[PDB]
Formats: C-alpha cells, structure tokens, sequence
DNA sequence: CGGTGCCGAGGCCGCTCAATTGGTCGTAGACAGCTCTAGCACCGCTTAAACGCACGTACGCGCTGTCCCCCGCGTTTTAACCGCCAAGGGGATTACTCCCTAGTCTCCAGGCACGTGTCA
DNA sequence: TGACACGTGCCTGGAGACTAGGGAGTAATCCCCTTGGCGGTTAAAACGCGGGGGACAGCGCGTACGTGCGTTTAAGCGGTGCTAGAGCTGTCTACGACCAATTGAGCGGCCTCGGCACCG
C-alpha cells in the first residue's frame, strides 16, 4: 500500500500531544513521533501476527492484539481478555 | 488571540474528552501496510484495529506527557526531538 | 446454600474456584483459596465502584462509563500504583497541566 | 458466558444504589477483575512452588495478596478475606 | 544442574578455556530462567488456542515471540534442524 | 539417548523432566523438549563464544561473571533479551 | 537500631555516582539518594519478609531475596 | 566491579529495616550480599539516568530535580 | 435552562447448566523428633575508609539581545465518512478416529564424585 | 597453591518396549464479518501570511564543590563459643480430586422507561 505513515497527519500529532499536556510543538517533532509510532506498531503487530500464525488463522483478532500488548507490559482492558 | 491562550483551551477541551484523535481510515491503512510485510494477505478484525489504535494513542499520549516533563525540566516549553529521545531512553524502550 | 451466601460475599466463590482450576496455577487448589480470593476481589471491586460512582456524581452523570473508571483508578494512589501500566479503553487522561 | 456483569451490578446497587453501569464499563471492569485474579493466582502459585508445595491454599493466596497489594488497601483486603474465611468456617 | 553441559559446549567453542564456579552458577541460572520464560510463553499460547499440550509448534512460536527476527530466525532454524534430525533417526528405527 | 540421535550437546533429557516438574501445561509433546533443548544449546553456544572472546581480550582465559555481563551487554539483541538482569560480581 | 541510614555514607554515594558515569555531584544529592535507597530497600525487604513468612521461616535466605527482586522487575543471577 | 557500599553498614541498615517490618529476624549472609548487589546495580542505573538528565539540561552536575525527573519518567515514585 | 427524540439499561419469566451435596480414598502435607549448619554475639589489632576544614576555581544561574520559527487565522482542496450493497473468505461448529502422550516393568550407562598427575 | 584432564567407582534417571485412552487432526458445513465498491457531503487537513514570543548564545557574578591533608574511627580481620533453627526423616490423617445425583442462580428473550444528546 506504498506509504501510510503520512496518514498520521500533522494536526493529528498536534492534537495528540496537546492532550498529552504540551503547549508548543517544534516542527521536527512530527517526523520523530511518526518514527516512534511506526516502531511501536511494528513491535506490537509482530507479536499480534505471531499469535495468529500460532492459531493457524488468517484474521488478526482483538484477543491477539490484546495478548500482544500484554506481553509488552502495556495491558488493554476494554477489548476482552 | 495572541500566541497562547488557545493551546491551553485546547488542552482543557481535549483532556476532558475521550474521543479518538487519529483518523480511523489512515490508521487502518497504516496497520495494514505494517502487517503486510510480516504475513502476506492478512485480514484485520475491526475491533482488532480499534484496539491497536486505542493502545497506540494512549502510548503516544504518555510519551508526549513525559517529553513535556523533559522540556519543562530544561527550562523550555517547546518540545524538541531531543526531549522525545531522552524520554524514550530513560523509559528503557530505546 | 452455595458458598457466596456461606461467606456473605456478593462474588461467586464457585466461579472464581473454577477460574483458578482452569488457569492451571497449581496442581491442587485448597478449599480456602477461592473464598479468600472472592473476598479480596469483592472488596477491591467495591472500592473501584465507589470511587467511580463518586467521580460520576461529581461529573453529574448517573451512568458509569470507562472514563469514570479511569478517573477512579488514577485518582486514588493505591489503585494507581496497582494499575499504572494499564490503558483503559476510551479512558482518556485526568486534566492536569 | 464467563463474566461478572451481574455481580458488578449487584455490588454497585449495594454501594451506590442510585447509579447504573454501562456495557463498555462492564466489559473493562470484567477484564480488570480477570487480570487481578490472574495476577494473584500466579503469585500464589509461584509462592507454593517455591516451598515445594503443590497446593494453593488460603495461606498462599493470603500471602500473594499481602505481597501484591502493599499499603492500607492490602491490610483492608486481608482483613476482609480473613473475615470471609472465618464466616465460612462458622458453618459447622 | 547443567554443570558439564556448559563445559562440553566450551570444549568445541573457544578451546583451551574453562568455566569458573561463579560463571557456572550464573549460566545455569540463566538457562533455567530462559527455559522458564519460553515454557511459560508456550503454555500461555497453548491455553489461548484452548489446547492443553506443548508441542514443537508452541515452542516455535514462543521463541519467535521472545527472540525477535535478527536472532529468533537462527534459533528457529537450529530447532527445526534438531527436530527433523530426530524425526529422520526415528523413521528408520 | 535422544541426545545421541539429535545433534545436541545440550541434553534433550533433563529438560523434558524440568518441563514436566514445572507444570507449564497439562502435557508436553515429544518434540517440545527437543526444540527447546536445541534453542537453549544455541543460546548457550552464543554467550559462551562472546564470553570467551571477552576473556581473550582481557587475557584472563578463565570465564568470570564480568565476562558474561560484558557478553550480554555488548550485543543489541542479547541486550534486549536480558536488559533487566544484574550479574553477581559483574 | 537508630539512624542507620547514615551507614550509606557520602563517599559511598559519590563512588556509586562515579561508577554511574557522572562527573560532578551537588550537595543535596546525598539526602535524596539515601531516601531513594531507603524506599527501594523497604520494598524489596517487605517482599522478602513476606516470602519468609509464607515459608514459616525466621531467617531470610538468598532465594527469597532473589524472588523479591525478580518480582519487582530486576532479576538476579548468581544466587539461585 | 568490587562492592562499593561497605558491608557492615549495609548489613545494619537492612537489619534495621527488617526489624521494622518483622521483629526477631535473621539474615543469612547470601541474602545480605544479594540485596547489596541489587542496590548497587539499581543505584548505578539511576545515576546513569540522572547523568543523562543533567546532560540534557546543559548541566554537568546532577541536582535533586534530576533524580526526581529520572524516577518520575521511569515510573517509580 | 426547556422541549424532543433515541436506545441501552432494568425488570419478570423460562430454564439449563454450572454450582451443590454426599461418599471414597490415597496421597500431600501437618506434626513430632533430632542432628548439625551456620547465624549471632564478643574479644582485640590494625589499618583503610570516613570525616573535618581550606581553598581556588569550574560552573549554575540570572540578564539581555536577536532572529527565526511556531501560532492564529483565512481559504481552498481533499480525503474521511457515513449510508448502502455484493460477494465470499474464513471464523466458528461438529462427528470419526488415530496417533501421541500419560503411565509402568526393566536396564544400564551417562552423570556425578573422588584420587592423582600436571599446569595455570 | 588451586583447578582441569585422565582413571576409578558408584548410582539413579534416561530410555526401550509395551498398554490405553483421549487430544486434537481432519473433513465437511454454516453464515458473520470483512473487503471492495459507489456517492454525496463536509469536516478537516494543506497552504500561505503576518507577527509575537521564546530558544539560543554571549556575558558576568558568586557559590558551592572537588582536591588535598591531618585526624578520627570502626570495618575487617581471625578466632572463640553459644545455640536458634534449617533441614531431614518418620509417619499418620485430613483433605481435595473424583464421581454420581440434584437443583436453583444467572443468562437470554421481551416489554418499560429515563438518561444522554441535540437544538433553541
């Protein structure tokens, strides 16, 4: 699907950080946080896909994603478990 | 009107709410493109993509509050890539 | 009858015993372990509900939503320490600057 | 199913009778109860296996709760659990 | 545990060295910890799939989860070689 | 022995027994404490080679826990695998 | 035992800092790091003494301390 | 690599904390040594992080604010 | 603050399946007894580590000017999105079985400990 | 001088062969949910321009910290002895797994209703 890390638009990052607590954001923050988000997404999706490969499935389930997130110490509650 | 007094209002109106901040379709395309290089021709449950979005959003919000901590500690209000790098280095993720 | 009524617990002793046995945490499970576990779970859940209800009353809403649960969890120091590595879905953050 | 929805509603009515839960809140709190149960069970099992014991009785769960819930909340939960065990033992 | 099983490995890799008592007592603990981690991951995966057994598939996925691609692929290759060698030996009896 | 048929210096046995005594699941398959033994043998052959290299660098020959800590902390993958680990007298 | 937190003396904290990689030390670092060390000791010791109490043992052993460390998140190798 | 905290003061400290927790307790030397090693490792890691914080703020000394920030970012408080 | 609409939460009945109840038993663990490790308390010497100042300067912190780079805001583009539909791929169930792992009788042979020669 | 390699001997767990039963492998089968497409519409992102504020660098002050040296001290050392209690064995009994029969507590279907959102 070519590239889609640009799908996290600059206003989206701005609103995310603004909810975080910041009040001024430097121009170079956007590329760094896009890289950080891509790294974290790769880390979580690799585990959530190895879980599916184990289950001999072809559809990544919410249970797979929540198990992958739990394995990294970032538990998620609203989606079963 | 002047630079400021609008970022604070945005913080007030965005910390109170809980709606998703990353557009759903671009994030769906992003997770699809990331997962397509591990296993080819995959399918994603809608709840699975939503859970991924709600986890990444929370993680990014936490990282941004930590990087604001770092920026304030350096006698600055503007967060810069050095702040994010230091926050991720201290957190141990690296 | 039952074991929830015997111990005066709202929570189900039999169900938590079944969860203990199914999870395979040890080869054998004692008789007092499910009763104790139901008691502590009931107390912790009652505490969380009370805090979330206080938050909802403060917010002037009679329906409890995950935002109120997140507020209750991250407003009390003990709950925050116990559940600091947890992201409640549609939970948000408590307003601070 | 395996969910504590009715128990959460019952305890809310006991504590805050004027309120009412929602399905999302029920789901997240069910997951929270399951996670706390798993944590306490794993700690008690590890303690039991530490002392060459292949059983997880009230002593192991009590120590797991005390060792997993530091502070005043841990003392209150331990007192509540001991009260429940004593009340159960009173049916004799 | 695993006392001479490290000296045997050290005999074929970096010959002419030896393992001290403290090094042995650290490495056997490390091996036990890694084995426990992989075994717990395999058990959790099997329980998630609703299977009550640990087979080659479970451990394969457990070491894929623990060791990422740069090394987990090498460990997976080594384990597959060992499993297929055992199977070929058992084929002819 | 099954270590004879396998190409394993690490014992296929004494790992099946450890799995059974650890109660990681109700039953353990046949190939599990062979794949696991091979993985452990690789994860020891590496680490041992690195510690030997460190000892040769320090001209000490004998392997000391300091060498093990250097081996673990001097490679990115092993650092990620064992990051919350403190080695005694290292 | 009274006022035994002073056993972690100032040169010991300074040497720990030098091993950590710092180059200069501010005077108020010592009280803060003594407090940090006291908090860490309290947590680990509470876990260890609960471990011994479960085993009905009056002597804390290396296995209990390493179990407490592993639980807290800093696994320890070389003692069991 | 050698032990930095003196053995006897640390032993007395850990005994004081334990007797605060549970009275009439005994410590075998292996447990005290393990605790000392863990505390040394934790403190050197904390000082690494605080040196990073100090360098970040255009400083070479570490101040109590640096330790507090390092602890708060690490999560423990 | 008041008027209107929407729908998910609440309450009553069917019921069924998971929780109770009762009897068996064979083992895991409670309990008593005993030995010997090693934990604790103390004796004194010595010396390495801590402790107390003096001090000269490295450096943290405040002040000030700049110039540039984010913020606000208006406008245009553009892609989310919400509503709806077609299609089928794969999640999820279920019956048969068959092969694999639990369990048990040997049987020894690799594993562990020890004595001795030899080198780090 | 302590530790590794080569005989020497003991020893108990891995292993071979067998039995037994059940875990799940496998083949159909249903239909839920996911993907792809169409289309208006419209909220939001992209772009540009003016401007203010603030990040950064230079400069000066003054303060507090690392270094050195003399003095104090208590850690570490090595015995010495006393005894708590860890660990082990022996054993015996209480209990949790197991199974068969029973039943009522909570789940789902269906009808009510007020809380939440929207606008004026």
């Amino acid at each position: 699907l070519r590239d889609n890390i640009q799908g996290i638009t600059k206003p989206a990052i701005r609103r995310l950080a603004r909810r975080g607590g910041v009040k001024r954001i430097s121009g170079l923050i956007y590329e760094e946080t896009r890289g950080v988000l891509k790294v974290f997404l790769e880390n979580v999706i690799r585990d959530a896909v190895t879980y599916t490969e184990h289950a001999k499935r072809k559809t990544v389930t919410a249970m797979d994603v929540v198990y992958a997130l739990k394995r990294q110490g970032r538990t998620l509650y609203g989606f079963g478990g | 009107y002047r630079p400021g007094t609008v970022a604070l209002r945005e913080i007030r109106r965005y910390q109170k709410s809980t709606e998703l901040l990353i557009r759903k379709l671009p994030f769906q395309r992003l997770v699809r493109e990331i997962a397509q290089d591990f296993k080819t021709d995959l399918r994603f449950q809608s709840s699975a993509v939503m859970a991924l979005q709600e986890a990444c959003e929370a993680y990014l919000v936490g990282l941004f509050e930590d990087t604001n901590l770092c920026a304030i500690h350096a006698k600055r209000v503007t967060i810069m890539p050095k702040d994010i790098q230091l926050a991720r280095r201290i957190r141990g993720e690296r | 009858k039952t074991r929830s009524s015997r111990a005066g617990l709202q929570f189900p002793v039999g169900r938590v015993h079944r969860l203990l046995r199914k999870g395979n945490y040890s080869e054998r499970v004692g008789a007092g372990a499910p009763v104790y576990l139901a008691a502590v779970l009931e107390y912790l859940t009652a505490e969380i509900l009370e805090l979330a209800g206080n938050a909802a009353r403060d917010n002037k809403k009679t329906r409890i939503i995950p935002r109120h649960l997140q507020l209750a969890i991250r407003n009390d120091e003990e709950l925050n320490k116990l559940l600091g590595r947890v992201t409640i879905a549609q939970g948000g953050v408590l307003p601070n600057i | 199913g395996d969910s504590f929805a009715t128990y959460f509603r019952r305890v809310l009515k006991q504590v805050h009778q004027g309120l009412s839960l929602s399905r999302e809140a029920v789901s997240v709190m069910d997951s929270l109860v399951h996670d706390i149960l798993d944590r306490i069970a794993t700690e008690a099992g590890r303690l039991a296996r530490s002392t060459k014991r292949q059983t997880i009785t009230a002593w192991e769960t009590r120590m797991a709760v005390r060792l997993l819930l530091p502070g005043q909340m841990g003392k209150l939960a331990e007192s509540e659990g001991t009260k429940a065990v004593l009340r159960t033992s009173l049916y004799a």
